[PDB]
């Protein structure tokens, strides 16, 4: 059951990661209206 | 000493619906601020010093 | 138990895989402009 | 009406009822509509004046 | 209950809670004053 | 000079009374010396006040009040309700002395002389160079007492003695 | 007159209020009029409940919220829980009354007659929602007083009066907290604690001195963070990562205060420590346990083996075995076994409920107590019709804590609807098509079809 | 019917409720910024 | 003649006086 824990842990954080890394790599500039 | 007490929180009621009811009333008007903001202000130390002034008789003496 | 963490094990991914993702981030940031503007938002990317 | 509801549940278990369901579905199904036809509305209008407020450019 | 002294203003006490919904409606009036301009 | 191995201070002049030249921390710079001498007075003026309530409160107490152990615990035998109205009597003083100006930024508007509040009824000063020793007076004996306070109201709190009591009664701790 | 109609604004009068984004000198009337409207029901609200305070019937039998929350601060409680004054109560009242017609004042002032925009008379308070620097500034500013207001409970705690302990022995006490812990360990693990049963993340406080220990902690860390917004500005990743209006800020506190309504309903639906059970009145759980802890007491001393009652399917009637193998209450009360109560922890071992302890050890002050809770549980309705739904009309009681919990509730779901709002106007106004989509230049007439 | 609480309710809530409404009528009949 | 605003706000005042003294029967 800690196998599955491990896993599941690392994909929870790999995709919560990525949501925060990504939200904050200027994502307001990513709109039709830029430039 | 109730009674006076009565009397004391009265007028402060009153001051405070006359405060209440026509500043705003003789302060967008226009003029009346520049003219009458020292009426305004004495009005608002008259308040304060009758708050002051319970505060001191709550004590009944 | 913080973080819902009771095998030190645990604490090896939750704390490394944000650390790649930071500097892959990192590599992004450093590709950008990084001065001060007078706007809502940055239009430069 | 609230003891019409409740006595055709329990002397009928109208909430089994296929018929039923399919009301159920348009009801739902039609309120569903109704709300992201106006919210689909109202977010996709055209720019048609300089206000703020939208209503009045039309 | 209120201290004797102040007793007797029980009912404008009562009265107090409700007011900032008068403010609400203080300033819908206000608006139709102006004829919501 | 009072520092000889540091250099005067670029913003002491000597315009002030009691200027010698010591701020090697270098408040005089980087803020308003005006603001700075008006609260070197008010400071030394409240704690020359505050030495000579000490002294009194241990022998002299008033009927309406019940005297404490020590001046220092004088402050909390008399009620809550009183020290208040010490608090906004010194606010409205300070309001109107002040010109109702209270900060940094509008205080010094028309110059005054800083820490001149317009008090003097007995009129004493009038000669310039008497008012000119008045006030190298004032600030010596400001600076004297600000430390005097300090200290006593540390021992009366320490020893739990008055100051007098404390010298006809000294001891270790 | 411009600035106050549709056509020198571009805003219709029920969205007036955004007239004010670009006025600062009326935005600030706009809110220290609101503060005026707050205290003002704060001080309206304390003496209404001090006028309707029946001295024989506890806080939570009369509808009173307020007045509990200067009970949980120490004024005019005696031993026990029992209100012994209700004049400090009125003080704080009257106090907060004169307050709000100061901030009245200055709120009406501010709006009508003081200045619209501040940066030209007092650049000292004028401001941009642009210029990040200033508005750290003001920032740190807010958190530097939230750090004082924290500080002032610390103190009130510590210094003036102390504050009521409940877990205090005999039955709850005004105590003077002397050792607040501050270990990070502890203060920072009920941060990191799960939200989930049998932890509660930080609604499971149960001592005074971890709760004002950790208000020290917010004390320091809200100073230090003030005093590091006001004198720096945002880094670049910041820069990139927020929009930097005022309806965007608007935004991120709608968020914050949204979640904070939530942290808060749970505080009082949960945590018997900051809300004392003397004052709010017992919990659901609270209650349910109750009512299993006096029967069980009424059944071990009129005769009944509680033990060895076997219930209908099989399992405890009285005393059952937990999940995680401790002795707790039985019957559908088995759910709130993680209920922590003063009147029933000094009667609680390591294996759960002792037996012995049981019969042996109980004060009557805790028969009092579980007695009293068994009866006022938190089930009420909105013509405030006492017990369940299938109630008649006889008895008056909707507990406190309901009340509470369910008004927190509705606006931590408002003000996170008002949040997504004013994040997605925000982001639409930086972009630029809050208004609608350009017919010259379309987005998605220039990009290729998707089949 | 007559109690002097009730009467001083009533009082107390006509002057609040026409406090307001009495302030706007006021500033309309001196014309001022309203 | 007279205003609407001030028609509309004694509407108002008396239709709330209406549920005022509704919800009081109600409750008595
Ligand atoms: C939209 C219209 C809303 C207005 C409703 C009509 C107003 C007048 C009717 C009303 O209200 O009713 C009249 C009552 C006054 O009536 C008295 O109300 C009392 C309320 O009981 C309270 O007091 C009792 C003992 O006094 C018990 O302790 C009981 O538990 C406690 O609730 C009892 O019912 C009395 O019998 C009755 O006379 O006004 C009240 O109480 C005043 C309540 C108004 C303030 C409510 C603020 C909102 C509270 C948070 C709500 C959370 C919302 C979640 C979503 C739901
Ligand atoms: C918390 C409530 C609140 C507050 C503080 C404000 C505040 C403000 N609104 Mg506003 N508003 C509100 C709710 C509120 N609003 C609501 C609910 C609506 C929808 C109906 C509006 C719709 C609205 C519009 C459409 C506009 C405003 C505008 C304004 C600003 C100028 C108002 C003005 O010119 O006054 C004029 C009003 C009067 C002269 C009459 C009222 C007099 C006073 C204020 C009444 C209260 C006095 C009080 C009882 C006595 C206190 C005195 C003290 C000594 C005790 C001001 C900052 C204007 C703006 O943006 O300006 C740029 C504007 O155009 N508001
Ligand atoms: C600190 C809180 C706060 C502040 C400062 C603002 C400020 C503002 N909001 Mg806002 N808002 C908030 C919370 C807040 N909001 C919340 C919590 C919600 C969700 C309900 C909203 C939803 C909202 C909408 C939908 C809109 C605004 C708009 C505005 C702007 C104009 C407001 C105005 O003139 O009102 C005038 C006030 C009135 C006309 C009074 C109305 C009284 C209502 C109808 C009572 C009924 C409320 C109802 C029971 C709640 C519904 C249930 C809920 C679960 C949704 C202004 C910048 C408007 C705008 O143009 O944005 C730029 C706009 O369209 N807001
Ligand atoms: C957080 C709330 C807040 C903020 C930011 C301000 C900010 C300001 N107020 Mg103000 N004010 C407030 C609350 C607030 N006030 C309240 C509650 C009242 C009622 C007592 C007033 C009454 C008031 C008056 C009567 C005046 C100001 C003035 C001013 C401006 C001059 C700076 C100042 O006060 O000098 C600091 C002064 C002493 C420390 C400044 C923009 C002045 C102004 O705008 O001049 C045109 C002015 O004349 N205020
Ligand atoms: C109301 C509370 C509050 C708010 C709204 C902010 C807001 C902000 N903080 Mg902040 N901060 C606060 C309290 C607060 N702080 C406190 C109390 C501390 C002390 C622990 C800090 C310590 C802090 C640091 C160390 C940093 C921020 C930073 C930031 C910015 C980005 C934050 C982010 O993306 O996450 C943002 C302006 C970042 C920033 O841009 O620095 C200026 C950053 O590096 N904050
Ligand atoms: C901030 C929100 C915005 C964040 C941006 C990122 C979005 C993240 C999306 C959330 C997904 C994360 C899911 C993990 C949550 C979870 O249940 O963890 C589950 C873990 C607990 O984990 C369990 O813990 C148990 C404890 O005995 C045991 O150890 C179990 O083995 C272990 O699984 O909980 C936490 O890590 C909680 C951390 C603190 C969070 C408290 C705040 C939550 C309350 C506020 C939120 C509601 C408002
Ligand atoms: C800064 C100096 C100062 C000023 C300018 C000032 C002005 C006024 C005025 C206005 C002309 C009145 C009418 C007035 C009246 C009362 N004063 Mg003041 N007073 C000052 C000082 C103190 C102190 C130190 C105390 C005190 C008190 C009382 C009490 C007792 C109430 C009671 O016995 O409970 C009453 C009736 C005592 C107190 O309030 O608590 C017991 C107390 O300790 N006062 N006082
Ligand atoms: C008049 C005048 C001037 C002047 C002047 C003068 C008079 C200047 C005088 C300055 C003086 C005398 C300063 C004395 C400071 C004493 C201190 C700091 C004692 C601290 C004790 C501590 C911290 C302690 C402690 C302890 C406690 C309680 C706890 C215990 O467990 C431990 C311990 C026992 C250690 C100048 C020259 C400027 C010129 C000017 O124009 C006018
Ligand atoms: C620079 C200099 C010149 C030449 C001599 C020398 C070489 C020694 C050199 C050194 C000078 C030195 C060491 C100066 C020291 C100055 C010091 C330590 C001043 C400190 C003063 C402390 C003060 C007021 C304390 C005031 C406290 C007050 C009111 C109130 C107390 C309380 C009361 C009763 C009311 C409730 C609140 C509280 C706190 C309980
Ligand atoms: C001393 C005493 C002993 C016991 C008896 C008693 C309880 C009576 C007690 C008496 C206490 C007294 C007299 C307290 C005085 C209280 C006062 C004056 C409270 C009033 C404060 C005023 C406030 C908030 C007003 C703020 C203004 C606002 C929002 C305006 C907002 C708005 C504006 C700016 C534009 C239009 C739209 C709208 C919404 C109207
Ligand atoms: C211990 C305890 C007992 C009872 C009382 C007491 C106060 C003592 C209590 C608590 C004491 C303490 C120390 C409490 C501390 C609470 C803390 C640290 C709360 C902080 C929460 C932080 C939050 C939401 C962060 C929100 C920001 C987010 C998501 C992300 C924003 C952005 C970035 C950075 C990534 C991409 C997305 C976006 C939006 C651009
Ligand atoms: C309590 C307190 C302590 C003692 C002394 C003191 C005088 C300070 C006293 C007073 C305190 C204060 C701050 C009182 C303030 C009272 C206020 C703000 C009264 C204003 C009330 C507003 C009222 C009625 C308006 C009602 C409007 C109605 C229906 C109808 C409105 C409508 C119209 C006309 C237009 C369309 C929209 C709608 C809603 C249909
Ligand atoms: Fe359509």
């Amino acid at each position: 059951m800690f196998t599955l824990k491990i896993v599941v842990y690392t994909t929870v954080t790999f995709f919560v990661s990525l949501f925060t890394f990504g939200f904050l790599s200027n994502d307001a500039s990513r709109n039709p209206n830029r430039k | 000493m109730v009674g006076l007490l009565q009397i004391l929180v009265s007028i402060l009621i009153l001051l405070s619906f006359a405060l209440v009811v026509g500043v705003p009333v003789i302060l967008v008007s226009p003029g009346e601020w520049e003219k009458s903001k020292g009426l305004v202000y004495s009005a608002a130390g008259l308040w304060f010093g009758l708050v002051i002034v319970i505060a001191a008789f709550n004590s009944f003496v | 138990e913080a973080l819902g963490i009771d095998d030190t094990r645990l604490i090896v991914p939750v704390i490394l895989i944000p650390v790649i993702t930071f500097i892959l981030y990192a590599g992004f940031a450093s590709e950008q402009d990084n001065e001060d503007f007078f706007d809502t938002y940055d239009q430069r990317r | 009406i609230f003891r019409f509801l409740l006595f055709i549940q329990g002397f009928h278990n109208f909430t089994l009822n296929p018929f039923h369901m399919m009301g159920v579905a348009g009801i739902l199904g039609a309120a569903l509509l109704c709300a992201i036809h106006g919210a689909t509305v109202q977010n996709t209008i055209f720019e048609d004046g300089d206000a703020a407020n939208t209503f009045r450019a039309f | 209950k209120l201290p004797e002294a102040y007793a007797v203003f029980k009912p404008i006490i009562d009265v107090a809670p409700v007011i900032p919904v008068f403010f609400l409606l203080l300033a819908f009036v206000w608006q139709a004053a102006v004829g919501f301009r | 000079l009072a520092v000889p191995f540091l250099e005067r201070p670029p913003m002491l002049d000597g315009s002030y009374a009691g200027d010698i030249g010591f701020d090697p921390v270098g408040f005089s710079n980087y803020f308003d010396l005006r603001w700075l001498r008006e609260a070197e007075l008010k400071h030394g003026r409240v704690c020359m006040l505050g030495v000579v309530g000490f002294l009194v409160q241990e022998f002299v107490t008033l009927p309406m009040f019940s005297n404490g152990v020590t001046p220092v615990d004088d402050f909390f035998v008399v009620p809550a309700t009183g020290l208040w109205q010490i608090f906004f009597t010194i606010g409205f003083v300070e309001a109107f002395s002040n010109g109702f100006k209270l900060t940094p930024s509008d205080m010094f508007a028309d110059d005054r002389a800083p820490g001149d509040l317009g008090f003097d009824p007995l009129g004493c000063g009038k000669d310039p160079a008497a008012l000119a020793r008045r006030q190298l007076v004032e600030v010596k004996n400001g600076r004297l007492a600000m430390i005097a306070f300090g200290g006593m109201l540390h021992q009366q709190l320490l020893t739990k003695q008055g100051v007098i009591e404390q010298l006809t009664n000294f001891k270790a701790i | 007159v411009a600035g106050r109609d549709i056509e020198s604004t571009g805003f219709a009068w029920w969205s007036g209020n955004s007239r004010l984004i670009n006025v600062s000198g009326k935005l600030l009337g706009a809110h220290v009029a609101h503060a005026g409207l707050m205290v003002f029901w704060c001080g309206a609200m304390t003496l209404f409940e001090v006028a309707h305070y029946i001295p024989e019937k506890p806080l939570y039998e009369q509808g009173l919220i307020l007045l509990p929350h200067l009970a949980v601060l120490g004024w005019g409680v005696g031993p026990g829980g029992e209100i012994i004054d209700i004049y400090p109560y009125f003080v704080v009242g009257v106090l907060h009354l004169i307050s709000s017609a100061v901030l009245g004042f200055g709120g009406v002032y501010h709006s009508l007659i003081g200045p619209d925009t501040l940066e030209e008379s007092f650049p000292a308070f004028g401001y941009d929602w642009r210029d990040k620097n200033k508005i750290t500034t003001i920032l740190g500013i807010h958190l530097i007083v939230l750090g004082i207001g924290a500080f002032l409970l610390v103190i009130k705690a510590m210094y003036v009066g102390g504050i009521y302990d409940t877990w205090a022995p005999g039955g709850g006490d005004v105590r003077i907290i002397d050792s607040p812990t501050l270990n990070p360990g502890v203060i920072f693990g009920y941060v990191l604690k799960s939200p989930w049963g049998g932890d509660g993340w930080i609604v499971s406080v149960n001592n005074m001195e971890d709760l004002v220990g950790g208000h020290i902690w917010i004390g320091i860390i809200c100073i230090v963070g003030g005093f590091w917004h006001i004198f720096t500005k945002p880094f670049a990743w910041a820069r990139r990562a927020y929009v930097w209006s005022g309806e965007a800020y608007l935004s991120y506190s709608l968020v914050a205060v949204s979640l904070m309504g939530f942290i808060a309903s749970q505080y009082s639906w949960y945590n018997n420590t900051a809300y004392p059970s003397e004052f709010y009145g017992p919990t659901g759980p609270e209650a349910s346990q109750s009512q299993a802890f006096t029967f069980l007491v009424r059944d071990q001393r009129l005769g009944a083996n509680v033990s060895s009652a076997q219930g209908p399917t099989g399992l405890g009637k009285y005393l059952m075995r937990s999940p995680s193998g401790e002795i707790i209450l039985g019957g559908e009360t088995q759910r709130f076994w993680d209920l922590r109560a003063p009147w029933i922890e000094p009667l609680r071992g390591p294996n759960g409920l002792d037996l012995n302890k049981i019969k042996n050890d109980i004060q009557p002050w805790q028969e009092r107590r579980a007695a009293e809770y068994m009866t006022h549980a938190p089930l009420g309705s909105l013509n405030s019709v006492g017990g369940v739904a299938t109630e008649i009309n006889s008895v008056n009681y909707v507990s406190p804590r309901s009340w509470l919990t369910c008004a927190h509730f509705f606006l931590g779901f408002a003000f996170y609807i008002g949040h997504l709002w004013h994040a997605g106007r925000a982001r639409a106004a930086a972009a630029g098509f809050e208004k609608g989509i350009n017919r010259e230049n379309e987005p998605t007439l220039s990009l290729r079809p998707i089949d | 019917m007559f109690n002097p609480t009730t009467l001083f309710q009533l009082i107390a809530l006509f002057l609040v409720i026409t406090s307001g409404p009495a302030i706007i009528v006021l500033i309309a009949f001196r014309r001022g910024n309203l | 003649r007279i205003p609407l605003w001030l028609i509309a706000t004694v509407g108002g005042t008396l239709a709330l006086t209406v549920v005022g003294i509704f919800f009081y029967g109600s409750y008595s």
